[PDB]
């Protein structure tokens, strides 16, 4: 028992000396040393963490975690560690009161945090507004970055494709959804955007040039010359052709698979391997085409943007998620057959075709262009802001509530003690404003509860107040980040049993 | 909560476990010393437990188990509290994996029912008709008394008493309306049905009583026969009683004051009335049942509607015993009772040969509630533990797992009945399991037979037993 | 009190012998006699071992 | 004979006690502390148990087993210890009983034979089914043990890593996967996807001055690479710069005359001693450890050079061609490497951004290479995942009333010591493990003999047949082995002794 | 000082009676320094009364439990418990819940009225088809014999009950019923009479069978009743004359004999138990029963006794009220979903106050299945799952252990009965609440 104690209260007890620090109005905390003489007067709560020597072998796992809030943001890390540790104190009373295994009430959590961010996704804003003025901007700054890049031959042309690559996405910013293809014996300045997601060495012989309204299937077998490696295996037969009946017979029950096939209603099957003709043939008269040489990162991109999924096995037919794409058409270019896709269903992504002069001008040129388009889609999550005030934490509260009517029976006390932890946040920050939090966070998730509610936690008036007429936001990627780092931050803690005291020093 | 049960379960288990040295006739005897000094010797578990004085609360309720025990089945005493005991130890497993006792407690109750109707199927029917196995069944039963050769003529008389009273539909017969007289002198083979019914006392040793009466009334009357002229007084006394014609009187035994004096007895000599005095109060509530008189406080509330009949009453001659006896009852109201005479020329005889002669009787009064017999020596046990290996398998939740523990905690009884006979206890045992892929109960042919009303109360009073002592949650002080 | 175990068992066996070596002296006509003291203080010289066990003062259930 | 019945039964159940509550997937975490300062955390048994450093007696049998265990299974940590453990508890109602200790022994020896023999009957093929199910296998046997991690997003790039790497280093006809021919290398820094599979050792180079080339050129169609192999240094003779130099022209021409086009030594070189390799177009390797030379000879069909005057053209290793590949931001700049034909050795390229990622990675594909050993091995499997556990109690508790004598008490115990794994899953998973026992033995009976098992992650439905999860049956064969050798020996030392510390 | 020991102090009242709630519940055993004097008994009345304690606050819950037992005699232990949960959650809303003392008092009158409110939407009375009804009254009347030893022959008990009560069409007074208690026979043999047995006899010699009789309590009557005893000489004088006495009629006996009668058709006198009885017939529109009751033991007898007066208490009740709610851990959890509906609009200091009165219904269906051998925290949460939003019908069953309906196990209570604990409950809750200090004067 004292190794959760010691994982709780022992982490209260070093998450309560940075929680009264919270927001500008908090308290602040004298770290003392030995000699009394070298000590300091701080309110950063990642000091006086950091300085304040723990023999507590589960305080020092929090240390190791608050770091990471450190070098991927470096903003809001008090945040952290007081939102973390608030859901330990309610996952104490789980705990206590059921003495069961907390890595159920993980999946709770799992469970909550993700109607927790589609709550601030509805009401996030943005200052996005006006792009006109954002996209002189951008083309302007994607120019620096090709200084001293052999990229810099033509700026024009290259910080307008980067243009078109970014807007037009409309959502996430991730280099998946942008495709390099990169040939040879071409101009650098002939390079040109598409929409449609481009492979090469086109699939099939007798398969038709054209497909209308295809559907994407993932799936990994090996179809043609199964039993790669026959050496070492005692083989007894009276005649030779009895070794190439055994590898039919194998590949006979694949039949069945392959009537699964036809059974999802597709029109085109892809696999990373080969396929032998007789498998392939039957794809003719089922009305299947056969894709080769998918790789794995071409077929993660795909996946992504058709809405399909990845599996490897059949676990049962009529069962999957399946992507789209009306056209595939089949072009060649460069000396070298390419294949094109086009209208995939809600399909957001391009594909940017650089004609280089030899193989050192194309490895510069695709990762000169990923750092020129980290830099520009950074600023799409950034300033980005949400209606703060203690409003989106309220707004997450509520949100845990709609999961709380269906959810199983174990579950049910998991999940509602998750919004008890996010009405934490204005109970602690009305205690070091030096308000009342009872009755301050009482009226406010009144109001919020149904419908209409604008209003915001006000610490000039001491009241509850309208957020939006006041002009109080914060930042949506600081939401994000310390829900997702405190979620992690309960999952390392909790996950632990047994807690073995550190050595000493 | 635990820890007010598992304080009890552990206190009771150390009970349980010290009598269980103490079954069997080979089994330990423990000694009690009491505060006064007295040291008593002696297997039974009924007077161990009594004499011990246990402070436990939990723990004293196994004498209350124990009482029950002898008072139904008469037999079983110290496999019953072996029985509670190992419930109590296979419980102890029960709690540390999570289980409430509620579900511990309902699953006994519910196997305990189920564990007499497989006895039944394997008990042998037997009828009250036959008297072939109801004399062989008494006379066996007394192989372990002083009594070996006289013990043959002793079984008919038991076995006919009972038959009178146990009708077929009575089901349970009160045990207290048979009264064993035990008296200095005469032998083991003089003995006397009496159906009428039988005291504990002599007659009026003085001159001028009759000692013996034909035709006459008897009842009871709590009045006595005092001085405050004195003769005048006592004849009143004696006209009232000559109103209705009673020829036989009974005063209950008190210290007070005398009986009836003397100058009473030259009045009632005339009339020839026989007095019989020194009534023990235990014998009123008895003789206001089988005679179907009342008792009479007063002199104004003696009448002749609740006097008795009687044929003959005389004081039989004998060696320092006479013993009077009634026959003819003549009541139609009042059902007949069993009272036997016990003789002997040593105290120590006429002692336990009464105590003998009880655990006789219970063991027919066992086949008149429920018909049949199974034979002992740990069948019944392992029987049942047979059945019960493949039905754990068809149950489905924590009850599962209790069949599975109930069967084991069956095989106590029979692996204390190898060890206090010297024999190994786990070889013998798997002996016994061995042989019933062939054998079922068979002990036949060793003339040790039990009967089944034993078997069946010693598993019922277990299950009840273990059920309240796990309601108890927790011990407080109420004054 | 309550005591069981082997404990009890060799504690009985020790009483039975201390109590059997002060008469194994007795034992034969050529033995050796003893005397037996009261709380009053008197005694008596006997050489029968009958007599010795009778005026004898043992606490316990076996002896 | 006292005490020491009593004694060892507990002191091997409160430190099987521990490992309870991490078997399976679902099972927790702990927090472990090296004597260095350094802090892990990890599910893995064989990490745990390993770092306990005590005196008990009994406890010291669980590490010396658990060495052995990594080697044939790797998988039979935790189990086989929970396992042990439930035959002890067993075993100390009957030591109460007056049964005696070899008794037990003997009794959970034969008892472990009979149910062998009934999971050979209810027992199914792989091969015989398909071929390409038994691929199938080996992508989803990495899945599991990565599920419970991060890695469980890319692990679809992880399982053909393995499957390429075993068909290589083992042969059909023994079957065996030894552990000194793959070799475990990872970084911190990078990411996940990066890795991949090279079909030789590594050797990281800085390939010394870098005027020399990168890359090896082929020298005019020559056949592969060959290299050098010297277990000596490079000096001058010597019992001034022009001396050493004429002196290095005569130990050159073995190199010349032999063909080798890349030198590698076992220490450091000179500077004058790079310069006469540049021109000649050979690079200088420096360096390089003991161990490392053997990986050498096996991957390129080469031998072990002693000195200067045995350097033979026979004896030098061939490759495909050595190249610098940058992988990630590292700065290290490793190189690769390369075969192009089947070798006796592979060497295991793993990278992850968390120094606790690279390590949790290196020890699951280490049991996850074993498991394909155990399937090409035996053809034969059973489910696991509770549901072989089930079946053999069932099995050994039916032929128990078959069996007469002391060995019928035998066989009840070693039946309800079975149920432990089940009960430690149903438990470990957060459900009555009293109530789903009772479940799994309702379904394999009354309905119809087959395979169920307990859930520690949530799953869709029961019945882990339709969902194609395996186990090895000579992997688990192999637990019930060494749980019955290691009951053996701990009933069969009832002496303890040890010294004081001076 | 005296907070904390109000809290504590009462906390450990509910804690002696927790295990005696419900029909799963457990029995409470208590020792004085006699020893001799134990006795086992779940009755909460008794362990209250008989253990003494030395709590000034603890005293207060005394004696509004007998005020409690005097209306119906049941449910005693659920307000006690109820009004222990109350205070345990007290605790956490003055220290680290910022509320004022009198606002958790206000909070609760708040609450009340939402809990009064949920049973009366959830009341459902049918006037037509009487046997419906009287269907509603055994299933009632399964609830009261719970948790005594009557809980075996219940099933035969639960007709006994149910026509004694349709044979009185009349006041609620429960002295038309007589309970005689006669050792011997199995508990099943009991029977209901109309018939007015008599447990004393008349005269000294006197015949049994009497026709035409005139019953005058105390003329031409044949039958003559008198307070005190009888002398001698009057009593034979009174045979010549054709009166019969009767003697030992206690102020119950004269009570019962008013609400009967006079004259009456035939006296018949029947011998049960050894002990002369006396059956009337033929009275004038007669509302009185007699249940005769065989126990086993005198102990039997002294627990039956209560036992089926506080039964035929609450039956008498269910004649005024028609309504009846489902029970079983159902009522409780349909109160708690009206707790949570009145608290989306409430002040700031009150909220915390309403929303702990919710979890304190919850907490009386928790023991109820702890008592049972089941898991509460599981069951409990995936029944209120299905209460949260409509289709409210099944409610805790204590027996299989999964989710059934109340009315098809025959599982229901009356609207008149939850009324009044929590009322009663909620009113012993506020005074507690309010005592901030204790003053006892000096002794002498």
């Amino acid at each position: 028992e004292n190794a959760r104690l010691s994982a709780f209260v022992g982490a209260i007890a070093v998450g309560d000396l940075v929680k009264s620090t919270l927001g500008p109005k908090g308290m602040d905390k004298l770290l003392q040393s030995a000699s009394s003489n070298t000590c300091m007067v701080t309110n950063d709560g990642a000091t006086i963490l950091k300085s304040i020597p723990l023999d507590n072998p589960a305080a020092k796992v929090l240390v190791n975690i608050s770091k990471v809030q450190d070098d991927e943001v470096g903003d809001g890390t008090t945040s952290v560690t007081v939102l973390s540790a608030e859901l330990l104190r309610e996952a104490e009373k789980l705990i206590d009161q059921s003495k069961i295994h907390p890595q159920t009430i993980i999946e709770g959590y799992r469970l909550a945090s993700a109607a927790a961010l589609d709550a601030l996704t509805k009401a996030a804003v943005d200052n996005s507004h006006d792009k006109t003025m954002f996209r002189e901007d951008l083309i302007h700054i994607a120019k620096t970055t090709l200084s001293s890049k052999i990229l810099s031959q033509d700026k024009d042309h290259f910080a307008e494709l980067a243009t078109n690559a970014i807007l037009r996405l409309k959502g996430s910013t991730n280099l998946e959804h942008i495709q390099i293809i990169k040939i040879l014996g071409g101009k650098l300045s002939d390079s040109f955007l598409d929409e449609g997601f481009i492979l090469a060495k086109k699939f099939g012989n007798n398969q038709p040039k054209r497909i209308e309204n295809a559907k994407i299937l993932i799936a990994n077998t090996t179809l043609d010359t199964d039993k790669v490696k026959i050496f070492g295996t005692k083989f007894k037969v009276d005649s030779t052709a009895k070794l190439a009946q055994l590898e039919k017979a194998e590949r006979e029950k694949m039949k069945n698979k392959i009537a699964k096939i036809s059974k999802f209603g597709i029109n085109t099957f892809i696999n990373r391997q080969l396929i032998y003709d007789y498998p392939e043939q039957l794809f003719t008269d089922l009305g299947i085409n056969s894709i080769e040489h998918a790789d794995f990162e071409g077929v993660e991109r795909l996946a992504l943007v058709t809405g399909g999924e990845v599996v490897s096995t059949f676990d049962e037919p009529s069962k999957c998620k399946l992507g789209e794409c009306d056209v595939i058409e089949e072009i060649m270019l460069g000396e070298q057959p390419f294949l094109k896709f086009s209208g995939c269903k809600a399909g957001e992504a391009c594909t940017i075709v650089l004609r280089g002069a030899t193989d050192q001008t194309l490895d510069e040129a695709e990762r000169s262009l990923h750092d020129a388009l980290s830099v520009l889609s950074q600023t799409t999550k950034e300033t980005r802001t949400v209606l703060g005030g203690g409003c989106a934490e309220m707004v997450m509260s509520k949100a845990v509530d709609t999961e709380a009517q269906n959810i199983d029976g174990k579950k049910s006390l998991a999940v509602e003690a998750f919004a008890r932890a996010l009405r934490q946040l204005p109970t602690i920050l009305a205690d070091n404003a030096g308000f009342d939090s009872s009755e301050l966070v009482s009226k406010l998730r009144s109001s919020i509860y149904n419908g209409i509610s604008t209003s915001g936690l006000d610490l000039n008036n001491g009241t509850i107040a309208d957020m939006r007429q006041l002009g109080i936001v914060e930042s949506y990627k600081l939401k994000r980040a310390v829900v997702s780092s405190a979620s992690e931050a309960a999952e390392v803690l909790l996950r632990v049993d047994n807690i073995i005291r550190a050595r000493p020093r | 909560p635990q820890e007010v049960r598992k304080a009890n379960i552990i206190a009771a288990r150390s009970v349980a476990d010290a009598i269980r040295t103490s079954l069997g006739p080979k089994g330990m005897d423990k000694m009690i010393k009491t505060s006064r000094g007295e040291i008593i010797i002696s297997n039974d578990g009924h007077t161990i437990l009594k004499q011990m004085a246990i402070l436990h609360p939990v723990a004293r309720m196994l004498v209350e188990v124990s009482a029950a025990q002898d008072s139904e089945a008469g037999d079983g005493t110290t496999s019953v509290v072996i029985l509670t005991g190992a419930l109590l130890g296979a419980a102890e497993r029960l709690l540390n994996k999570g289980i409430h006792p509620t579900i511990i407690a309902d699953s006994f109750q519910s196997a305990a029912k189920r564990s007499v109707d497989i006895l039944l199927e394997m008990c042998h029917k037997v009828s009250l008709s036959d008297r072939e196995q109801l004399v062989r069944a008494a006379s066996t039963s007394l192989s372990s008394k002083i009594v070996s050769q006289y013990s043959s003529f002793l079984a008919p008389l038991a076995v006919d008493s009972v038959l009178k009273i146990s009708d077929e539909n009575s089901k349970n017969v009160d045990l207290n309306d048979i009264r064993l007289v035990k008296k200095v002198g005469g032998t083991i083979d003089d003995t006397e049905m009496i159906d009428g019914v039988v005291l504990t006392q002599t007659a009026i040793k003085s001159a001028g009583g009759p000692t013996r009466k034909e035709k006459a009334k008897i009842g009871l009357i709590q009045f006595q026969i005092s001085p405050p002229e004195e003769r005048a007084y006592l004849l009143n006394i004696c006209k009232k009683i000559k109103k209705a014609k009673c020829n036989v009187l009974l005063i209950q035994k008190s210290i007070l004051r005398d009986a009836v004096n003397d100058l009473a007895l030259h009045f009632l000599s005339k009339l020839n009335i026989m007095v019989v005095k020194d009534i023990e109060r235990e014998e009123i509530e008895f003789l206001s049942k089988g005679l179907g008189c009342k008792p009479i406080a007063d002199i104004e509330l003696f009448t002749e509607d609740r006097l008795g009949s009687a044929d003959l009453v005389e004081e039989i001659d004998s060696d320092g015993s006479k013993i009077v006896r009634v026959t003819g009852i003549r009541n139609n109201n009042a059902r007949p009772t069993v009272s036997v005479v016990i003789r002997g020329a040593n105290n120590m005889i006429i002692d336990e040969t009464e105590r003998s002669l009880h655990d006789a009787l219970c063991v027919i009064r066992c086949l008149v509630k429920e018909r049949g017999l199974i034979a002992g020596g740990g069948a019944p046990e392992i029987e049942i533990s047979r059945r019960l290996s493949k039905e754990a398998r068809s149950m489905e939740g924590v009850q599962a797992f209790i069949w599975q523990e109930f069967a084991s905690a069956l095989e106590v009884i029979p692996t204390t009945l190898a060890e206090n006979a010297g024999l190994n206890s786990i070889k013998v045992v798997t002996e016994l399991r061995s042989k019933h892929e062939n054998g079922e109960l068979n002990t036949y042919e060793e003339h040790i037979l039990q009967p089944v009303l034993v078997s069946t109360s010693a598993i019922t009073l277990a299950s009840e037993c273990v059920k309240s002592i796990l309601r108890i949650d927790d011990i407080a002080f109420s004054r | 009190e309550k005591i069981s175990g082997d404990d009890i068992r060799n504690q009985n066996v020790l009483a039975t012998m201390a109590v059997a070596n002060v008469v194994k002296s007795s034992l034969g006509p050529v033995g050796l006699d003893k005397m037996l003291v009261d709380d009053i203080g008197d005694f008596t010289v006997t050489n029968d071992g009958a007599t010795i066990l009778s005026l004898l003062d043992v606490q316990h259930p076996a002896g | 004979g006292l005490e020491a019945k009593k004694s060892h039964i507990l002191a091997a159940r409160s430190v099987a006690s521990i490992i309870k509550t991490s078997l399976g997937p679902r099972g927790l975490d702990k927090i472990l502390i090296s004597p260095d300062g350094e802090i892990t955390i990890t599910n893995d048994g064989a990490t745990i148990l390993s770092q306990m450093e005590l005196d008990n007696e009994i406890a010291k049998l669980l590490v010396q087993l658990s060495k052995s265990q990594d080697d044939e299974i790797g998988d039979g940590t935790t189990g086989v210890v929970v396992l042990a453990s439930a035959l002890l508890d067993q075993a100390l109602e009957l030591i109460q009983k007056g049964i005696h200790p070899i008794k037990i022994a003997n009794g959970f020896d034969e008892a472990a034979k009979l149910a062998i023999s009934k999971l050979e009957e209810t027992c199914d093929d792989i091969s015989a089914s398909n071929d390409e199910l038994f691929r199938d296998f080996l992508l989803r046997a990495a899945k599991t043990s990565l599920g419970s991690k991060i890695v469980s997003k890319d692990h679809d790039r992880f399982a053909e890593m393995a499957v390429e790497a075993v068909i290589n280093v083992m042969d059909k006809d023994r079957k065996d996967v030894d552990f000194d021919l793959i070799k475990m290398q990872g970084r911190v820094g990078g990411s996940i996807s990066d890795s991949k599979l090279i079909n030789g050792v590594i050797l990281d180079k800085d390939f010394s001055h870098p005027q020399m080339p990168k890359c090896v050129l082929p020298k005019e169609g020559s056949d592969g690479v060959k290299l050098a192999i010297l277990t000596c240094p490079f000096e001058p003779p010597k019992p001034l710069q022009t001396y050493e130099q004429d002196k290095f022209k005569e130990m050159i021409d073995d190199v010349k005359k032999a063909g080798a086009d890349v030198v590698i030594c076992q220490w450091g070189f000179d500077d004058e001693a790079n310069h006469l390799l540049l021109q000649n177009d050979l690079p200088a390797v420096r360096w390089v450890g003991g161990q490392e030379l053997e990986h050498i000879a096996i991957s390129t069909n080469g031998r072990i050079v002693p000195r200067f005057q045995d350097l033979s053209k026979d004896k030098l290793g061939t490759c495909s061609r050595i190249y610098e590949q940058e992988f990630g931001t590292t700065k290290d700049r490793m190189l690769i490497i390369e075969q192009s034909k089947e070798t006796k050795t592979v060497t295991c390229f793993v990278r992850g951004s968390n120094k606790m990622i690279v390590d949790e990675a290196e020890r699951a594909l280490h049991d996850s290479l074993c498991v394909v050993r155990n399937l090409v091995k035996d053809s034969r499997v059973v489910y696991g995942g509770g549901a072989a556990e089930v079946t053999m109690s069932l099995a050994v508790s039916e032929e128990a009333d078959k069996q007469r004598g002391i060995d019928q008490y035998a066989f009840r115990g070693f039946a309800q010591a079975l149920d432990t794994i089940p009960m430690t899953l149903a438990e470990n998973s957060g459900l009555d493990p009293i109530g789903t026992l009772s479940t799994l033995k309702s379904k394999q009976l009354k309905e119809k003999i087959s395979n169920i098992g307990v859930d520690c992650l949530g799953y869709g439905s029961n019945d882990m047949k339709e969902l194609f999860v395996v186990d090895p049956f000579i992997g688990k064969k192999q637990q019930i082995l060494l749980a019955t050798q290691l009951c053996r020996m701990i009933l069969k030392i009832d002496n303890v002794i040890i010294s004081g510390k001076d």
